């Protein structure tokens, strides 16, 4: 006897749904977490000047690793043991 | 066309190519074909080598 | 439930993680023979070690960075005096 014209949550008339005390709790909890976040995000150990190139040694080597990893790709060695090993199918017990 | 222990050949080829490349070259050994594959063009430098050894 | 109390007290949120419960080798032999080590324990010992290794790496690289910057500054202040050491004497006088 009460309708919600169209689709429930979409159009220019929607279902009225109210905010609840639970939802307020959750929102505030999450805020408090963020506040504490930016407090700890505020104070760097090194300055911007001090941190220049502080590892350029490692970051070159990481990339050398990433390169070598690909350089290593070739079709694998094929060995005698497999081709002749296949002959073991006909093995006779006599 | 390689008759023998091909790994023997790969040791020598790799060890001979390494100081030139700076890194140990990538290889595929084929024991059934008697064949060696090496990545890159070393043709010119391999001829000179297999002449020295007298093969 | 009641992870909160657990956190304040300093334990794990989940009684599963790292507490006295999960750490001990639950079954042993009648003779008293030590059991073959558990897999959960094993891989956790592996990854905790990874974490430690990386804390040490980072801390060390940060200290090395700061050392390097200070060194560079002292050298600069020293070049400033090297300037005085090298300079020619002004024979202009009033």
């Amino acid at each position: 006897r009460n309708r919600i014209p169209g689709r429930q949550w979409i159009g220019k008339h929607r279902r009225p749904r109210p905010v609840s005390a639970q939802a307020k709790q959750n929102m505030i909890r999450r805020l408090e977490t963020e506040a504490e976040n930016q407090y700890w995000l505020s104070r760097p150990f090194l300055t911007a000047e001090q941190e220049r190139g502080h590892a350029a040694v490692r970051r070159a080597a990481a990339f050398q690793a990433l390169k070598a990893a690909q350089a290593a790709r070739f079709p694998a060695h094929r060995r005698l043991e497999e081709q002749l090993g296949h002959l073991l199918v006909t093995r006779k017990w006599s | 066309k390689v008759e023998g222990d091909i790994w023997a050949l790969q040791k020598d080829v790799e060890d001979f190519l390494s100081p030139l490349l700076g890194k140990t070259p990538v290889t595929q050994v084929n024991e059934v074909t008697g064949t060696l594959r090496v990545k890159g063009y070393f043709d010119q430098q391999l001829k000179a080598w297999l002449l020295e050894k007298g093969f | 439930a009641g992870s909160q109390w657990r956190l304040q007290q300093g334990f794990a949120a989940n009684p599963s993680g790292y507490g006295p419960l999960t750490e001990l080798p639950d079954w042993s032999y009648a003779d008293g023979r030590p059991a073959p080590p558990m897999k959960g324990q094993l891989r956790r010992k592996a990854q905790r070690e990874k974490f430690a290794r990386r804390v040490v790496l980072l801390s060390q690289e940060m200290d090395a960075g700061l050392q390097a910057w200070q060194l560079r500054q002292q050298e600069k202040l020293q070049e400033e005096e090297g300037k005085q050491k090298n300079a020619l004497k002004s024979k202009g006088a009033l």
